[PDB]
C-alpha cells in the first residue's frame, strides 16, 4: 500500500494495491515425438546448385535439426534472419521448412533479401515482403570457379524457366566478383501440426496444477485440463477473442486439453489510517478463497477481518453489501451495512401526526466553484 | 416521408370564450433514468504485457501513464457508489407499511415490495429486472448497494410515500390517512379538496387503472428499458472493443506477445514489444477517456435522478413538465438494473366546456373581481368557479373582492352580486 | 472533513500537475529522460531517433493532462453552475424545492465564500414533537358537508377543531374556518360535529 | 456580442474542423507530409517505414 501510493501514512480507506497470481510450478515441453534427422547436409554440402534464374526447392518435413550447427560454422559469409533469431530456432517449431538453393556473383547477395530492390530480385528471385526465416550463404570460389560460364540469370517465390538469357564469369582468380552459394530457409508457421522442429526433447504432461508450457513453441503460462472441447479431427488449437490461445491438442497424446491461464486477481488492502493502526485485512478480488478469520465475500476472499454479525454504518466500503472498519482489544471487522434504524410509521385511515414545535436548523453545504487556473507553456515543457 | 410535426389545431381563442375541464384524468406516466453502470477496473500492466516480465521491464520505461490509468478508473467507479447513494439514500430510516392496507380505496400492491421474491422486489420491479439483459486484466466490480439494498430504500421512499406524504421529506415521518394526503396534492396543483372527495372512487379507479397499463406496457415492450439497455450496452461495446484491440498488430510482427518472445532474441523483441506497448497503451488511454466522459453523462443523471427523488417523491412539484405531464400529484420510486423508474401520477383536466367570460363584474358601480378561479356564464347566468375543475357558485361578497368602480376595467359586464348578510338580517 | 470537496478539488489539482512534474523524468524507451544528455552525448544526426521518442511520451503526456483537465474542469462547471442556481434561488429567494435548499422546509441561505469554492448556511425549518389526533376529510352539520379553508380538522378526543398543516395550534371550527361543498352521503369517512357560526 | 453564445458555438466548432484540416500538412517526422510524394519517390518497402 505505501508503494502503491508513494507515501509514509495512509489514511483509513481500501487501496488496490497489486495482483495476486497462482505461479507456475514447473516448465511443460511438447513436441512431435518423431526422431528422424532432417536433410540440412544434403543442401549444404551438395555438388551443383542450381542457376539463380532456376534455383530448386528442398521440401524438409517429418525431422529433427539443430540451427546452432550451421549459425556457429565458419563456412558463411551471412546468416541474416528475418521473423525468427538464429539463437531461437533450436527453441522453437514448424509445419514445413523449405530450402531454395541457388549460386549467384557475390555483388549480388543483398538483393536475396525481403523486398530489396535489383534484376535478380524482381524478374527471378523476389523474397516476400513479409518473409519470415534466414539467408544462409557462402564464397563457392572453390569448387563453382572452374573459368565457369553457366550460371545464369534473366511475383515473389516463382520460378521463370534479344535473348532472355545472361550469365555470369567465375575465374579463381576474381571478392565480389566471385561465386557464392546461397540457401534460403523458409519457415512454415501455420497454426496447423508441425513437423520439422529444433532438437529439444518433450517432458512428461502435468495436469491441474499450474505450469509454464510450450506446444510445438506455444510458449504460456497456465492450468491445463481434459475439456469439453469437442475439437474436429483436423484442428490444433482453439482461441480466445484476445487471439490468445485457449487449447491445445496435444501433439503426442492427441487429447484436448484445455488452458486456464493461473488462478489470479485483483488485491485491495483495507486498513484503518496508520494514523491509528498499522494492522491491515486483504481482500483477494473475484476468487473463491479455495486458491488463496477469512471471510468468504460476493466481491472476494477476505482475509484478516472479524465477520461481526451485527450492522452497522459503512466505514469502509469492499462491495456487494459488505464494509468494514477498526472497532474493540481492537481489530478490523467486516459486516453486512445497515441501511438505517427500521420504522413502522402508525398509519391508519383516521390518524395524524401534528408538530406541536420547531426546530430552525442551520445546514452547511459546501460546492466547489473554481479550481486552479493552471497554464503549460507546450514548447517548454516538452523541449526545455 | 417528410415527417409530421403533429396534427394542426386552431385554437377557439376569442376575448370573451374560456374552455373550462368539467372532468379530469388521473395519469401514470413512467419516467427512466441511468443512475450508475458496470464499476470496470483494470491492471494496465496485465492488459498491456499480461505474465511477461521482459515486456514490463519495458512498460516502466512509461511511468504513471500505466497507474492514472488505474486512478481514473477508480475514481469511476467509486463514483458509481456515490451516484446510487445519492440517488436512493434521501431517507435516513427504512420506513415499512402497516399490516392493514386502508389506503382510502388506492391499490398499492402492485408497487410495494413482494414477500414471495428471494430479493424482495415489487411486482413492477420484477418486470423492470426482466426487460433489462476477463483473462485479460480487465475486471467487474460488484455495487456497494445490493439490487436488494436498492429494493428496501425504494420500499422505504415508498412506504413514507404513502403513509406520511412529504412529511419524511423534512422531519420524522407524520401519518395522515391517505385521502387527506391527496386532499393536500389537488390543493397543491389549485383544485379544491372537494373535487377529492366528492369523486375518491373515480379517483382511485383512475390510479388503480393507470398502474395497470404501467404493467401491460413494461411486459409487451421492451423498448420502454431504452435508456438503461442503452446503458448496459455503450458500457459492453468499450470492454468489447478494448479486447478486441489486444488481437490487433500496431506494426509488430504479432499481437501474442509470447510468439515475439519464443522467436526472437532481446535485441530484435524490444523493437517489436514497443510497439505492442505503444498501441495497447494508446488503445487504453482511449477507453479510460471514453469512460470518463460516459462516466460524467451518467453522472449528470444520476444528479438528476437524485433532483427528481428529493422533488417528486420527497414533496410535490409546481415545475411544469418535471414530474411527468399534466399538473403533478406525486411519484412512486422503483429501481431497475442501473438506474431508477419513476411512476409521475399526474392530474390531466379531460372534458371541456366552452363558456362565456369576464375579467370584472359590476354591481352598484363597484367592479368586483373573483379570489378564487374565473367568472364564467352558461349564456343566461354568471358564476364563479375554480380555474382547473368546473364547479359553478353563485357569485358573492364571499367569493369576490371590490376594487374602483365600472369605468376603469376594458371589457367588464353588468350583474347582482349576492350579499349573504342581507336575508340573514331581513328573515 | 466538514470541507471534503474543496479539499478534493485541491489535492486533484495538485496530483495532476505532480504527475505531469514526474514524467518528465520517464525515458519513453530514449538512452536518457534528461534532454541535454542525448544532445551532449550523440550528434544531431543519431540523437534526432532518441529526442523524437521523449517529443512522443512528453506530448502523450502533455495531452493526457489536459483531457483530464478538459473533461475536470466540466465537473467543476457542473458544480458552478449549480452554485449559481442555489445562489439565485436560494440565497436570493426562498425554495418550494423539497431537499434543494437543506433539509426541512427552506426559510433562507446565506453564502459564506471558501478557498475554490462556496459554503451556503441553508436555514430551514423542521417540524418538531409530534402529537397524534383522531383527524376526518369534512364535517356534516345541516346536512352540509364543511372543508377547511386552511389546514386540516383533529380532535383530542373529545372535541373538533381545526388547525394549520405545519404548526399544532387548535381553532373552533367555524363557517369562516370552513367551506360548504353538497351534503353528508358523499363523502367517505365524514364525521359529525357543530360548526359555529360567528 | 448579444448573439455571443450562439455565435461562438459555431466558431468553435469550426476552428476544430479547420485545425483537423491542417494537420493533414504537418510532417510528424515523415519525409514528406503529401501521401503520394512518398509513393512516387520511394519503393513500397521503403516508404512503409
Ligand atoms: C389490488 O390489485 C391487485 C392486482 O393489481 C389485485 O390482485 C389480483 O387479483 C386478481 C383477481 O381480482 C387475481 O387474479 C390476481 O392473481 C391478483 N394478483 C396478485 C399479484 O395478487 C388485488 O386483489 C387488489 N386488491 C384489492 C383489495 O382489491
Ligand atoms: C368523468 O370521466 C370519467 C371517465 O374518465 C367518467 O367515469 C366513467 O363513467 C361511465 C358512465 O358515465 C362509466 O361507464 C365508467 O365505468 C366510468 N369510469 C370510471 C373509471 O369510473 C365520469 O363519469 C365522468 N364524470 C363526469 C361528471 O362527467
Ligand atoms: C344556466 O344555469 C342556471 C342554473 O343551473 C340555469 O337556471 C335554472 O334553469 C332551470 C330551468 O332550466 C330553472 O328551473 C331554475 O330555477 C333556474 N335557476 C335560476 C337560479 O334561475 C339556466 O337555465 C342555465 N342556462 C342555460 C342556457 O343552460
Ligand atoms: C351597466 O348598467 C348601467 C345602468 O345600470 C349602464 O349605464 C347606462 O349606460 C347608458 C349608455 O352608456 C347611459 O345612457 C345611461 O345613462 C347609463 N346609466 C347610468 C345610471 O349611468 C351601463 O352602460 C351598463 N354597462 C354594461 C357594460 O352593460
Ligand atoms: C379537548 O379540548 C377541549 C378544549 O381545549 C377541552 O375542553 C375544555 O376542558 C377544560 C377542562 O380541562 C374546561 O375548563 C373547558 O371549559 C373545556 N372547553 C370546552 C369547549 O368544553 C377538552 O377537555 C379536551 N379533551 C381532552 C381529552 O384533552
Ligand atoms: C350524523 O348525524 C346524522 C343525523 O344528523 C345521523 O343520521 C341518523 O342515522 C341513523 C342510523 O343510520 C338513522 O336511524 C337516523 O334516521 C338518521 N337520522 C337522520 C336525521 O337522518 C348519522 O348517522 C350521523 N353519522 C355519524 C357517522 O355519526
Ligand atoms: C559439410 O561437410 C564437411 C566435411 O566435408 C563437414 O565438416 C560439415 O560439418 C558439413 N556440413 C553440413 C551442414 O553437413
Ligand atoms: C508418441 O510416443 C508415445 C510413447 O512415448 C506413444 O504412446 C504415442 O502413441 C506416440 N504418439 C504418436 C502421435 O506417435
Ligand atoms: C495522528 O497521529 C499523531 C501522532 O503521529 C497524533 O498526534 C494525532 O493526534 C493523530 N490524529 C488523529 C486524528 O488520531
Ligand atoms: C468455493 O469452492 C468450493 C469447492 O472448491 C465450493 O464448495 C464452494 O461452494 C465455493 N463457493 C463459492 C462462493 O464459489
Ligand atoms: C450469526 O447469527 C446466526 C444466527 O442468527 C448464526 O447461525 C451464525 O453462526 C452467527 N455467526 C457469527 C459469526 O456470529
Ligand atoms: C368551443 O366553441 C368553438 C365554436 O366555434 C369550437 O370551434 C370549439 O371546438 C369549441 N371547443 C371545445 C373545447 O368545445
Ligand atoms: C371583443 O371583440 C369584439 C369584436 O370581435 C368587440 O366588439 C368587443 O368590444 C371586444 N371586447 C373586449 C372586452 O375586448
Ligand atoms: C402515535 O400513536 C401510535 C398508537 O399505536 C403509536 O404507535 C405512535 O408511536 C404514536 N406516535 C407519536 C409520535 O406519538
Ligand atoms: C377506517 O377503518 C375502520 C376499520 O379498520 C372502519 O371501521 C372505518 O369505517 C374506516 N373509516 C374510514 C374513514 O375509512
Amino acid at each position: 500500500t505505501k508503494c502503491t501510493l508513494k507515501s509514509f501514512t495512509v489514511e483509513k480507506g481500501i487501496y488496490q494495491t497489486s495482483n495476486f497470481r497462482v505461479q507456475p510450478t514447473e516448465s511443460i515441453v511438447r513436441f512431435p515425438n518423431i526422431t528422424n534427422l532432417c536433410p540440412f547436409g544434403e543442401v549444404f554440402n551438395a555438388t551443383r546448385f542450381a542457376s539463380v534464374y532456376a534455383w530448386n526447392r528442398k521440401r524438409i518435413s517429418n525431422c529433427v535439426a539443430d540451427y546452432s550447427v550451421l549459425y556457429n560454422s565458419a563456412s558463411f559469409s551471412t546468416f541474416k534472419c528475418y521473423g525468427v533469431s538464429p539463437t531461437k530456432l533450436n527453441d522453437l517449431c514448424f509445419t514445413n521448412v523449405y530450402a531454395d538453393s541457388f549460386v549467384i556473383r557475390g555483388d549480388e547477395v543483398r538483393q536475396i533479401a525481403p523486398g530489396q530492390t535489383g534484376k535478380i530480385a524482381d524478374y527471378n528471385y523476389k523474397l516476400p515482403d513479409d518473409f519470415t526465416g534466414c539467408v544462409i550463404a557462402w564464397n563457392s570460389n572453390n569448387l563453382d570457379s572452374k573459368g565457369n560460364y553457366n550460371y545464369l540469370y534473366r511475383k515473389p517465390f516463382e520460378r521463370d524457366i534479344y535473348f532472355p538469357l545472361q550469365s555470369y564469369g567465375f575465374q579463381p582468380t576474381n571478392v565480389g566478383y566471385q561465386p557464392y552459394r546461397v540457401v534460403v530457409l523458409s519457415f512454415e508457421l501455420l497454426h496447423a501440426p508441425a513437423t520439422v522442429c529444433g532438437p529439444k526433447k518433450s517432458t512428461n504432461l502435468v495436469k491441474n496444477k499450474c505450469v509454464n508450457f510450450n506446444f510445438n513453441g506455444l510458449t504460456g503460462t497456465g492450468v491445463l485440463t481434459e475439456s469439453n472441447k469437442k475439437f474436429l479431427p483436423f484442428q490444433q488449437f482453439g482461441r480466445d477473442i484476445a487471439d490468445t490461445t485457449d487449447a491445445v491438442r496435444d501433439p503426442q497424446t492427441l487429447e484436448i486439453l484445455d488452458i486456464t491461464p493461473c488462478s489470479f486477481g485483483g488485491v485491495s488492502v483495507i486498513t484503518p489510517g496508520t494514523n491509528t493502526s498499522n494492522q491491515v485485512a486483504v481482500l483477494y478480488q473475484g476468487v473463491n478463497c479455495t486458491e488463496v478469520n477469512v471471510f468468504q465475500t460476493r466481491a472476494g476472499c477476505l482475509i484478516g477481518a472479524e465477520h461481526v454479525n451485527n450492522s452497522y454504518e459503512c466505514d469502509i466500503p469492499i462491495g456487494a453489501g459488505i464494509c468494514a472498519s477498526y472497532q474493540t482489544s481492537q481489530s478490523i471487522i467486516a459486516y453486512t451495512m445497515s441501511l438505517g434504524a427500521e420504522n413502522s410509521v402508525a398509519y391508519s385511515n383516521n390518524s395524524i401526526a401534528i408538530p406541536t414545535n420547531f426546530t430552525i436548523s442551520v445546514t452547511t453545504e459546501i460546492l466547489p466553484v473554481s479550481m486552479t487556473k493552471t497554464s503549460v507553456d507546450c514548447t517548454m515543457y516538452i523541449c526545455g | 416521408y417528410t415527417m409530421s410535426l403533429g396534427a394542426e389545431n386552431s385554437v377557439a381563442y376569442s376575448n370573451n370564450s374560456i374552455a373550462i375541464p368539467t372532468n379530469f384524468t388521473i395519469s401514470v406516466t413512467t419516467e427512466i433514468l441511468p443512475v450508475s453502470m458496470t464499476k470496470t477496473s483494470v491492471d494496465c500492466t496485465m492488459y498491456i504485457c499480461g505474465d511477461s516480465t521482459e515486456c514490463s521491464n519495458l512498460l516502466l520505461q512509461y511511468g504513471s501513464f500505466c497507474t492514472q490509468l488505474n486512478r481514473a478508473l477508480t475514481g469511476i467507479a467509486v463514483e458509481q457508489d456515490k451516484n446510487t447513494q445519492e440517488v436512493f439514500a434521501q431517507v435516513k430510516q427504512i420506513y415499512k407499511t402497516p399490516p392493514i392496507k386502508d389506503f382510502g380505496g388506492f391499490n398499492f400492491s402492485q408497487i410495494l415490495p413482494d414477500p414471495s421474491k428471494p430479493s424482495k422486489r415489487s411486482f413492477i420491479e420484477d418486470l423492470l429486472f426482466n426487460k433489462v439483459t476477463k483473462f485479460n486484466g480487465l475486471t467487474v466490480l460488484p455495487p456497494l448497494l445490493t439490487d436488494e439494498m436498492i429494493a428496501q430504500y425504494t420500499s422505504a421512499l415508498l412506504a413514507g410515500t404513502i403513509t406520511s406524504g412529504w412529511t419524511f421529506g423534512a422531519g420524522a415521518a407524520l401519518q395522515i390517512p391517505f385521502a387527506m394526503q391527496m386532499a393536500y396534492r389537488f390543493n397543491g396543483i389549485g383544485v379544491t379538496q372537494n373535487v377529492l372527495y366528492e369523486n375518491q372512487k373515480l379517483i382511485a379507479n383512475q390510479f388503480n387503472s393507470a398502474i395497470g397499463k404501467i404493467q401491460d406496457s413494461l411486459s409487451s415492450t421492451a423498448s420502454a428499458l431504452g435508456k438503461l439497455q442503452d446503458v448496459v450496452n455503450q458500457n459492453a461495446q468499450a470492454l468489447n472493443t478494448l479486447v478486441k484491440q489486444l488481437s490487433s498488430n500496431f506494426g509488430a510482427i504479432s499481437s501474442v506477445l509470447n510468439d515475439i518472445l519464443s522467436r526472437l532474441d532481446k535485441v530484435e523483441a524490444e523493437v517489436q514489444i514497443d510497439r505492442l506497448i505503444t498501441g495497447r497503451l494508446q488503445s487504453l488511454q482511449t477507453y479510460v477517456t471514453q469512460q470518463l466522459i460516459r462516466a460524467a453523462e451518467i453522472r449528470a443523471s444520476a444528479n438528476l435522478a437524485a433532483t427528481k427523488m428529493s422533488e417528486c417523491v420527497l414533496g410535490q412539484s409546481k415545475r411544469v413538465d418535471f414530474c411527468g405531464k399534466g399538473y403533478h400529484l406525486m411519484s412512486f420510486p422503483q429501481s431497475a438494473p442501473h438506474g431508477v423508474v419513476f411512476l409521475h401520477v399526474t392530474y390531466v383536466p379531460a372534458q371541456e366546456k366552452n363558456f362565456t367570460t369576464a375579467p370584472a363584474i359590476c354591481h352598484d358601480g363597484k367592479a368586483h373581481f373573483p379570489r378564487e378561479g374565473v367568472f364564467v356564464s352558461n349564456g343566461t347566468h354568471w358564476f364563479v368557479t375554480q380555474r382547473n375543475f368546473y364547479e359553478p357558485q353563485i357569485i358573492t361578497t364571499d367569493n369576490t373582492f371590490v376594487s374602483g368602480n365600472c369605468d376603469v376595467v376594458i371589457g367588464i359586464v353588468n350583474n347582482t352580486v349576492y350579499d349573504p348578510l342581507q336575508p340573514e338580517l331581513d328573515s
